[PDB]
């Protein structure tokens, strides 16, 4: 569901290119002067560049700005609205189980026609346990065509993100986007109460 | 592409230290080859980063005592805290209830020597301008004769706990 | 400049100047706020009340500490708490005042960073120092040897000191106090038929606590009593006028500062506490440890506690060791005659942290300049 | 008759036969007792759970330790232990099967006498051993010489031998090892937050200790790089579901088997031990000392503890001589095989301690028989 | 006290057990309360008939959902505690932390208060919502939960075992009424 909903890209262009004019200015000298591009996940840390009497942050500066300047780039948080449902892991080892799934049918489908004629009346294996191999091959196969269509979905993304099956750590990718959701939230309501009370 | 743009401010700015990435690293078809930031570029907000992001007197003169001495009777008479005569007249009355050992074995610690509380005591008159440590030796130097008062004061108030340490030890065993 | 003290402990914020004897602002730490409709407009309904105001309207507010066993986890209550104790308890200005602060040992480090942060930032004082409870203690008791137990609302802590130099690998803190011991007691009562469930009610628990508890001298021999004849039981009033009566209470609520397992808290009592400290200390140190036992905080303020602990440890140590409690009247809030000690000093104007330090190094400096 | 080799180690039992590679039963020497109150009657509720069942049970159970820097307290804990590691682990019958336990050097006597009196009329054995650790280290390391530091759970000991003779003069004893470790690494995660008080999270943290802790190369670059980027921090998930973040303590834990004075020892670390166990040896023999510094313990497995060692006494060696830390992947085990080496050999065969023997000469045969 | 807004009034006693019928038989949990208020308040969807036993026919709305809404929310009738959800976390919350993870996967609810037919979902909402997100929130909710209770008496006082624990005459006649509070919990 998760690759089916993953069609979707951009949205965040405007305030990306200000804070770069911006942060280059202030990184001009340094090692970092000049840079051609920062990190997302570094947004959380605009809060923590303070400015000299330590009033306003650099979080802040950009909110006024935005105030002041360009009044539309400030919607772009409500843009953000699968950011917070995109931090998980679940990989790998269904492979492990769907092998160790298939080698057990297979153990059970050996035993069941390597058993011995029932001898009593109370002996009812050979009934069920075949409709249960036939239950169980039905259901792996099911579970081995959606696999299928997992991996199928997972490479059609590889294709279209034109990225390998290697980077993960996505939890870490879009929590600092939901956090900084939340500090600009928080950084334009305090600029508008630092307006209210100057006045 | 072209370079970005290498800003040389007049005052070095407070910065946020990322990990860039480099012209290298950048793909054709990325968000950073189609950036185009110089339409935001202004000298009033260059200048609004450039301005935003850029009685006890203690002394204390010592006639008599010397450092070490007025450094660690301060301390305990700020740990204590009472007047001077009214730790004189404790001392005169031998009054039980306020009296403890560890009062009485940090003033036997912290005494000064007797040639230094008769200095002391020779210059009364000018009481309200020595040092605290020193108004304290100029009432401990009120009563003469140091170190046999002071011997005889240590045995009084050592006595009552004496007793009441011997006794039950005798009694136990009896 | 004249110094001010606050220690903010876990129940209640004693704060006062420097170079005096008792402490001038001694109130609660509670936040209230109300829980029903109000119907009358105008009449200066405020949102919220802190302090005594909160234990004068305490029937329609719902109380919260915003410190919890000396970790402090709501940090606008605990700026409410600040602002109240600077601006209408002391009436002082905190720009022009020096003002030391207390801490529990082992506490989490974040604590003393937004401490120090709101500190410098949003009550920006010239100058602040964050120190221990249990050297104040020391200070206060006259001595300089010792093992303090301090024991609050949160944190009950031994801390040993020989001779000015503290062993902190001796150090053992239990989260173990009076508000557990309230709990306690509000657990208990119910077999009476008495139930105190909400905030309001933990305040006439933790004063029928103050008010009528007691430590046995030996826990069995007092059940056997006052299973026996109702010659301990005693009454009290509550504010609705109905009368309680309460009998073996009394003396099952502290019992828990010296067995723990009532609360199913694994750790062991006080006085093991206190000898596992002597014991972890150097062994020519502790014929000095034996025989200054300092107790503060407001939790050793009941009626039964000095003559307990010295059968407890002189249970515990060797025959031939002078064990003495020392147990001042004025226990309850010693440690605040320690920072006023401590203020008072001409060695420690050296050793502020100032506002330019601060600006220099940025938040960090309280780990490197404290202990 | 197959032989049985239990190592009795502080932290973990290791016992299995004679000849194997690998030790078959490794599990850790805890007993555990229930701390509250049973209401489901019967289910069979056992007073004592011992072993890895204790690790499965932990959240209900206090989990004691028989065994404290190699010197056994409790006694009855360690029958169980024994018990349970005889006829649940191995399932053997002790009567028909010969055991060899591994001692530290410089340990009590009357350990090794109620050692051997439970080993003989308890659990009794048609013979027993008692060996020295390091001896059976320089056997599974596969050489006649080398000097040996041996590091456990409670006891880490140098003890240098030169062509089967063993030094008794230069045998260094220091208790410090990984329960110390532990203890600190307690201490210091109440620094972020994360406090951990009772018996059960002891287990929590020294899984922490086991799974991400790293001995640092150079202690103040690896400092400052963990002040300067978090880079080094890394996340671990606790049973209840919690995610916690560690930074330097990963690397502050087991660097006080370098620097003991943060936990409060006077003592040098194991570097300066093994030089001085190198330096107390005859002069000719310290070469053939300086190229086996043979590793062996679970403590010694941390992964940068091989170049820190080599860096340390290549400092404190004259720079003439070629310094070689052996450290084998299977240093963890080692001892065990060690122990699966000497009950192999058919020159020990006369070297057992029999029954006979201890009924005629009393418990007095094993300070003579043993080193 | 809400089924007045409608123009139904119940004052006696009598007329308790009338109302106590209607909440059995109508009232249901709503799984998000703002939706399914917006949802009555939008359309007349919801609304149920019940029929008096003098033969008078009332009709009901949200009251299907406010009236069990109070288990989860008690500030509704004045009290200063926190729902049954947050009661079970910090209950949860408690206990010591390597056992958390099969309470998690082990609630168990009881009694007839339970028998609404929305409980389980959103106690599970709520669950998940409090609770770290790789922890399996399993609720365990049987049919027959109304005298489960009553089936777990019948299942103590068959045991072999529980032969040993009853408090008999004599031993009553011996320590007075006092030997229940050392023999039981
Ligand atoms: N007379 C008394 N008897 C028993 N306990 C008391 C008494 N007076 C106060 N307390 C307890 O002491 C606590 C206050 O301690 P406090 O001085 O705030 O210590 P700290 O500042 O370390 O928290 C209160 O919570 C109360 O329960
Ligand atoms: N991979 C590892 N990394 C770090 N420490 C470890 C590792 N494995 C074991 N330890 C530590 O070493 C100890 C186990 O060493 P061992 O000699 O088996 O102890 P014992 O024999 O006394 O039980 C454990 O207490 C553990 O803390
Ligand atoms: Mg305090
Ligand atoms: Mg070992």
């Amino acid at each position: 569901a998760a690759c089916e909903e993953l069609r979707k890209s951009e949205n965040f262009s405007s305030l990306l290119e200000l804070t770069l004019l911006v942060g280059n200015y202030m990184n001009a000298g340094s090692r970092n002067a000049g840079a051609f591009g920062f990190n997302i996940s570094f947004l959380c840390k605009l809060r923590d560049t303070k400015s000299a009497d330590q009033k306003m942050t650099l979080l802040h500066f950009l909110a006024e700005l935005c105030e002041n300047d360009h009044p539309e780039v400030l919607k772009f948080p409500d843009e953000l609205a699968h950011v917070e449902k995109a931090s998980r892991v679940s990989a790998e080892n269904l492979q492990k189980s769907l092998d160790q799934m298939k080698k057990q049918i297979a153990d059970v489908e050996r035993d069941v026609q390597n058993f011995p004629a029932a001898t009593d009346e109370k002996d009812k294996f050979v009934e069920k346990m075949t409709s249960f191999v036939k239950d169980a091959q039905e259901q792996y196969n099911k579970l081995r065509m959606m696999h299928s269509n997992m991996e199928t979905l997972y490479k059609e993304l590889g294709d279209y993100f034109v990225f390998d099956p290697k980077k993960l750590s996505v939890e870490e990718f879009f929590m600092d986007l939901h956090n900084f959701r939340n500090m600009f939230l928080q950084a334009v309501k305090e600029n508008q109460k630092r307006r209210e009370t100057e006045e | 592409l072209t370079p970005k743009k290498v800003y040389k401010p007049e005052v070095q700015l407070r910065r946020p230290n990322w990990s860039k990435f480099v012209a290298e690293d950048l793909s054709q078809d990325c968000f950073w080859t189609k950036v185009k930031e110089d339409r935001f570029e202004n000298n009033e907000l260059f200048a609004k980063l450039t301005l935003a992001f850029s009685q006890k007197k203690k002394v204390k003169e010592l006639k008599v005592l010397d450092s070490k001495t007025a450094q660690n009777l301060s301390i305990f008479l700020g740990s204590f805290r009472m007047p001077y005569q009214e730790i004189k007249n404790v001392i005169l009355e031998v009054n039980e209830a306020v009296l403890t050992e560890s009062m009485i074995q940090n003033l036997i610690k912290q005494m000064p020597e007797p040639e230094q509380l008769k200095m002391l005591s020779e210059l009364k008159e000018e009481y309200d301008d020595l040092a605290e440590s020193e108004q304290f030796g100029v009432v401990m130097g009120t009563v003469p004769r140091l170190r046999p008062r002071l011997n005889a004061i240590l045995f009084k108030l050592q006595f009552s706990e004496q007793v009441e340490n011997i006794k039950p030890e005798i009694v136990s065993v009896t | 400049t004249t110094a001010l003290v606050c220690d903010n402990g876990s129940g209640l914020v004693k704060a006062g100047f420097a170079g005096d004897d008792a402490p001038r602002a001694v109130f609660p730490s509670i936040v209230g706020r109300p829980r029903h409709q109000g119907v009358m407009v105008g009449m200066g309904q405020k949102d919220s009340y802190v302090g005594d105001e909160a234990q004068s309207k305490r029937g329609i507010l719902t109380l919260k500490y915003p410190i919890e066993h000396g970790i402090i986890t709501n940090w606008d209550d605990m700026e409410k708490i600040w602002h109240h104790t600077f601006y209408n308890e002391l009436r002082v200005a905190p720009e022009e005042h020096p003002t030391l602060l207390t801490e529990a040992p082992l506490n989490p480090k974040a604590n003393r960073e937004k401490m120090t942060q709101i500190m410098f930032e949003t009550f920006n004082v010239p100058a602040m120092y964050v120190a221990i409870q249990a050297v104040l203690s020391l200070y206060a008791s006259g001595r300089t040897t010792g093992i303090v137990l301090d024991s609050g609302d949160g944190v009950t802590h031994n801390v040993p000191i020989y001779e000015g130099y503290a062993l902190p690998h001796a150090i053992m803190r239990l989260d173990l106090a009076g508000r557990d011991l309230t709990d306690y007691l509000m657990k208990i009562l119910t077999e009476r038929g008495y139930s105190f469930v909400t905030t309001a009610e933990r305040e006439i628990v933790r004063d029928i606590k103050e008010k009528l508890c007691y430590v046995a001298l030996d826990f069995e021999n007092e059940m056997a009593t006052a299973a026996s004849s109702s010659s301990l039981e005693k009454s009290y009033e509550l504010p609705d006028g109905q009368v309680i009566t309460i009998g073996n209470e009394r003396f099952r609520c502290p019992e828990t500062l010296f067995q723990p397992s009532f609360i199913g808290m694994e750790s062991a009592g006080i006085h093991e506490t206190t000898y596992n400290s002597i014991m972890k200390c150097d062994i020519d140190i502790r014929k000095d440890l034996y025989a200054n036992n300092v107790m503060s905080g407001g939790t050793t303020m009941y009626p039964g506690i000095a003559d307990r602990m010295q059968k407890e440890i002189t249970a515990l140590a060797p025959s031939t060791m002078k064990i003495k409690i020392i147990a001042p009247p004025e226990r309850k809030y010693s440690v605040w005659i320690g920072g006023s000690i401590l203020a008072s000093l001409s060695t420690f104007q050296q050793m502020w942290i100032t506002k330019q330090e601060y600006d220099e190094a940025g938040p960090s400096i309280v780990h490197r300049k404290c202990f």
